[PDB]
């Protein structure tokens, strides 16, 4: 049995969406904890001042749904590493507000993105907030396998995507992980949730990821193919994939909208159930090593 | 009128019927429900003031842009990754949903009717853009060129295969469906709006997330530092010789000349400025609306 | 420690699952409006109340269902630092409160009051009374309360008392952590349920605090010497200790073991425990000194054993242990 | 830290010994009083002149000499936080300075003044500019300063350049104590009079405070990316730090190797170690970040190399460093 989450960016009503979400089958919700167009000041004179709540109340929810079926998700105008100032200042501040909040509702996990190069003061801020207070949230940093600059459309005439192989560049990704946790300092706190495109990079790229803290993998609806009877299905290599995060116990998070629509959503999950049900038994050896998986032990 | 009985807070969305009559869009971006709503005001002074309005319907999520389709029709940006189609009934008292699709991954951030009016093109969070074909409510086209967040799309007023688009990931792009490869990039601090000039063809004008307006010949740059925060939108005037009002999240509004000189400046807004709509009927009045809640009618000298 | 820390939405969850508390304060609210406010002023008469450090609101509550009871009229300001609790107070005063509320997202010391309150109403104690920095909150609230203004509570003692228990002494012993003076667990208090211990003597004042502080240039620091009569043979371990308050008047509320509130389980006694532990003969005074000190940073105690043999003088400086102000 | 800690009198001595340093304050003086008022108002017009932070009084005579030699009315107040050093100026204006001379016994950021400053003149630098607080100090005093008062000095400016020593890392290495994180010696910034060494990359601008702060909410919190060219194959051990401050005009100190004020011996270079070393190639840049950060206790660095290769970052939350407040 597969353990998966849904990640949504609209939630007009908790309650309501998390019974639908459950309905489907999934253990758990990706969700903002501010609504993620709710751009908030924190210096400037007249916003700085707005008024009412800044976000819905924790009294939504149960203190145990809070603790068990909700991954927080920062809020994508925040930008630490803005080359402008004052949208560096504002990001600061509202990471810290985005984060405290998330700390404040006992949120198992918290998703953050590394989509560039930089995010020098988004580890900063992320270290800061890592000690001070007292909570033990897991950071899920959101890394694609492939950087959105390399799997764009060959469709900008005077500026061509290049056919050329770029051995370390395909594993650019990597590296914006690699920087991101040596700068937090290795903290057990801070793993990864690789994100799966509709084309997968070489192998040497996805072995680039062997042996680093895979926590969870983002499957959009939009990489999965269709059968013949209309259900979504994945590519022998993307199977290939599966099969090796399942080995890992990873949790699978599924985003994007119904590309399914005449077949029910949990589809996606029955598929994922389907993979995990038609993967080799364990023989003895695999049997009696079951919980000793990187387990640190004396030698006798 | 078979309205709900309260508008959301944070007023996105503001446009004129060429009749004068006011369209607004509102989003709850706080408290329980992250909902959203569609107003129709004859009696633009009312606004935004639910008992006095024309028709009002609630949206399922929460309403991130809007255009008007015509006369008719309202096409609506959402949240929940669908583009939305709602019509005017046959007596303008309610507005009926006339197609919820969604093919975006992500948050709907912007949305365009092209010059027939009878497609439109949208841009998302999800990095894409899309070309819809209004009367058989499809995707004709979705294209991935960018490589971040679609902050605008601007269909050109008058040729049907062209608009614009900018991302967070400092592209902007002209774009020419007739071409193999439709998209060409034009050209520093993120691009965060868009307008065409409505009498030169090969013009347009973009703001800037440090507060810079830009005005850009494609045959062929001016610019002034107009806002001290990020510039949320730009519209030009209806008059012969128009005049471009820009909006920001520094809560200012400024209305601009053809070399870009300041000539009104409005602080009225208590919150973020998100839209502004020059009147069809009197040419010196710009409305604009705000996250304060206000519907501030604004005499231009 | 609420003052420096922000406190967790399930934290507040457990504060506000003790009817008896609330209703203790709803009933000292409720006295004090009648107190104030006669019968033929019950209309024109508007009492400001401040609820100081409102978490989630109920104190606010309580005084609502107080201000329905006495049937005064009420004007409410719920102040809180938290700015995750006044997340919750904002969705209330919204949803259900309404204008008779106005939330104030701020700290109660820095607060630029529009009008001064005739109540100011707080649950800023811990289980030593003072350890969660209420005098201190309360002193920099003061200015904005009426010269005739009430403070609910009106005052609070905190008390001590040996006890025996070589489990507790044991249990302090093995939260020696790496990076920290090899004896810091025991320079520091612990709030415990204290099940297998011996009460060598009946528990004693130590420090009181009263608000409106009304004495010029105020000091919160303290120095107390307490002398135990023991009819026992024994060990001490450490020192239970515990707190009364008085909301108003008689209303009160009490962890004394003597005095306990029946069925207020809010908070649970302290533990101040000693390095070494000291033999004691029956007949023999247990002699404990305990100083409340500060900067303008921090707040801590400091603690010795000065007899039937002296101890080390525990958390000199607050160098084990501090409450951030 | 003058500020949190209070100097002992044979660490003024220590300051006092610098001629070349007052020489250039008391012509920075000079050249304001001159500026400030015209030779026919010499007679009528006082300058209201305010040294912050007196320490034994050099500044105080500095001063003085300066208002004889531009022939110049002044009324000096010499403002000291530490009392030990207030008991020498309290001796010297009662045996020298007399009535000229009001000595005041208070923090600048407290001292509620009985009148307004023409001048400003301090001298709250450290090794890296604003490590010892002058921006935080200065902040607070500028309400008593006239609106078009001037502070001495004007502005100031730090540098950071990479530097290769196995020697000074080693001695890093050897401040490993007990009862502490076994790494929090390289997390905390050294002075040093840096000797066996290389300079790997020219020193560049890292952060520049300006007084009085004209900004509106100002913060004197930072954040610098700095791109050292290196022209050499080398280890990279940490980061020399120096400053430059603009005490009026024309007039500067500089501990700056390019720009050193000769003869000048009041501040050496501050070192800023990271854990490990870091191989660099010839061609490569060195790419560091610095934040100075704060609460209303606290002010402190954190850094990290982000290329060639990427460090952790170090102190941060100021876990193993400090500036009091
Ligand atoms: C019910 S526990 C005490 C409550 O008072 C709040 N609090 C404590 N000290 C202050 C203060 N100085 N100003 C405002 N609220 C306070 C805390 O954040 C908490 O919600
Ligand atoms: C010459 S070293 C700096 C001098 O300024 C003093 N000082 C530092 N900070 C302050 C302050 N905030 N108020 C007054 N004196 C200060 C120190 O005690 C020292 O004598």
């Amino acid at each position: 049995r597969v353990s998966s989450g849904r990640d949504l960016n609209c939630v007009p009503e908790i309650a309501d969406t998390l019974g639908a979400v459950a309905k489907q089958g999934f253990d758990f919700l990706c969700m903002p904890v501010f609504h993620p167009r709710f751009k908030r000041e924190f210096i400037q004179e007249p916003a700085k001042n707005r008024p009412g709540p800044q976000t819905r109340s924790d009294l939504l929810l149960s203190g145990r749904d809070w603790n068990t079926l909700i991954v927080g998700k920062l809020s994508p105008w925040i930008r630490p590493d803005s080359k402008v100032e004052k949208i560096r200042r504002n990001s600061e501040a509202a990471m810290l507000q985005e984060l405290n909040f998330g700390a404040y509702l006992g949120l198992p996990a918290f998703l953050l993105p590394l989509n560039q190069e930089d995010n020098t003061n988004l580890a900063r801020v992320l270290t800061n907030h890592i000690h001070t207070g007292h909570h033990s949230s897991m950071f899920w940093m959101r890394v694609p396998l492939v950087a959105p600059e390399d799997l764009r459309d060959d469709i900008i005439e005077n500026a061509p995507t290049t056919h050329t192989e770029e051995y370390s560049g395909e594993e650019k990704t990597w590296m914006w992980w690699h920087n991101f946790r040596t700068l937090c300092d290795y903290s057990k706190r801070i793993a990864v949730a690789l994100e799966i495109g509709a084309d997968l990079p070489s192998n040497h790229v996805i072995d680039r990821w062997l042996g680093e803290p895979i926590k969870a993998a983002i499957l959009p609806t939009s990489i999965f193919l269709t059968n013949k009877k209309g259900f979504p299905v994945l590519s022998k290599m993307h199977q290939r994939l599966i099969f090796r995060l399942l080995k890992l116990e990873v949790q699978f998070i599924i985003t994007g909208t119904n590309h399914h629509s005449e077949k029910e959503f949990c589809s996606y999950l029955q598929y994922l159930e389907y993979l995990s049900q038609n993967r080799p038994p364990p023989n003895a050896y695999e049997l009696f090593a079951k919980g000793y998986e990187d387990y640190l032990q004396s030698p006798l | 009128p078979n309205a709900p009985a309260c508008m959301e807070r944070q007023l996105e969305a503001a446009r004129y019927r060429s009749d004068g009559a006011l369209l607004l869009g509102a989003s709850s971006l706080s408290g329980r429900c992250w909902a959203g709503s569609l107003w129709l005001f004859k009696d633009p002074c009312a606004a935004p003031n639910e008992g006095f309005c024309s028709a009002g319907v609630q949206t399922e999520a929460g309403v991130a842009d809007l255009t008007w389709v015509g006369e008719r029709g309202i096409l609506v940006a959402s949240d929940s990754g669908a583009v939305e189609l709602w019509e005017l009934d046959e007596n303008e008292t309610l507005i009926v949903s006339k197609f919820c699709k969604y093919e975006h991954d992500d948050i709907v951030s912007t949305v365009s009717v092209l010059s027939s009016g009878t497609q439109a093109v949208s841009g998302s969070k999800d990095i894409c853009i899309k070309v819809w074909d209004l009367a058989q409510q499809v995707v004709l086209s979705s294209y991935r060129a960018h490589a971040a967040q679609v902050t605008c799309v601007a269909a050109s007023p008058h040729k049907d295969s062209v608009f614009l688009s900018c991302s967070e990931d400092n592209r902007i792009l002209l774009w020419d469906t007739r071409c193999p490869k439709p998209a060409s990039q034009i050209g520093g601090y993120l691009p965060t709006s868009l307008a065409w000039h409505p009498q030169q063809s090969e013009v347009f004008v973009f703001g800037d997330e440090n507060g810079t307006v830009s005005l850009v010949d494609t045959k062929s740059v001016l610019s002034s530092a107009v806002h001290s925060q990020c510039v949320t939108g730009l519209v030009f005037s209806p008059h012969s010789v128009p005049f471009l009002a820009s909006l920001s999240e520094d809560c200012s509004l400024a209305v601009l000349d053809s070399s870009l000189s300041e000539l009104f400046r409005s602080q009225a807004h208590r919150d973020f400025v998100r839209d502004a709509t020059w009147s069809p009927l009197n040419h010196s009045l710009l409305t604009t609306v705000g996250w304060d809640h206000q519907v501030v009618h604004h005499v231009v000298p | 420690q609420p003052l420096m820390d922000n406190l967790e939405s399930q934290t507040y969850e457990v504060f506000e699952k003790d009817p008896i508390k609330y209703s203790q304060y709803q009933q000292a609210i409720y006295k004090c409006l009648l107190d104030r406010v006669p019968e033929e002023e019950k209309d024109t008469n508007v009492q400001v109340l401040m609820v100081l450090g409102a978490g989630r609101g109920p104190l606010v509550n309580a005084s609502l269902r107080a201000a329905k009871q006495a049937d005064r009229r009420i004007k409410l300001y719920a102040v809180e630092k938290n700015p995750n609790a006044v997340v919750t107070l904002e969705n209330w005063q919204f949803e259900e409160w309404g204008s008779q509320v106005t939330v104030v997202s701020s700290d109660m010391r820095e607060w630029v009051a529009p009008e001064k309150a005739d109540i100011i109403v707080s649950e800023l104690l811990g289980s030593f009374a003072d350890n969660e920095l209420s005098p201190e909150c309360l002193d920099g609230a003061q200015h904005f309360l009426k010269d005739d203004g009430v403070s609910i509570p009106g005052e609070y003692t905190s008390f001590l008392a040996p006890i025996s228990s070589s489990k507790l002494y044991n249990e302090v012993r093995a939260c020696r952590e790496k990076d920290r003076d090899p004896e810091a667990q025991f320079e520091m208090p612990y709030v415990v349920r204290l099940h297998n211990f011996h009460q060598l003597s009946a528990p004693q004042p130590c420090f009181t605090f009263s608000h409106p502080n009304r004495d010029p240039m105020i000091d919160n620091n303290r120095y107390c010497t307490l002398e135990f009569p023991v009819e026992v043979n024994t060990v001490l371990h450490g020192f239970a200790g515990y707190f009364e308050t008085v909301l108003y008047q008689d209303i009160t509320l009490s962890i004394r073991p003597e005095t306990h509130s029946p069925g207020m389980f809010s908070w649970f006694p302290i533990l101040f425990p000693i390095k070494q532990p000291i033999t004691v003969r029956e007949g023999q005074t247990i002699c404990v000194r305990f100083w409340r000190c500060s900067n303008s940073k921090k707040v801590w105690y400091e603690w010795a054993v000065t007899a039937p043999v002296c101890s080390a003088i525990h958390n000199p400086t607050g160098r084990s242990y501090t409450i951030g102000l």
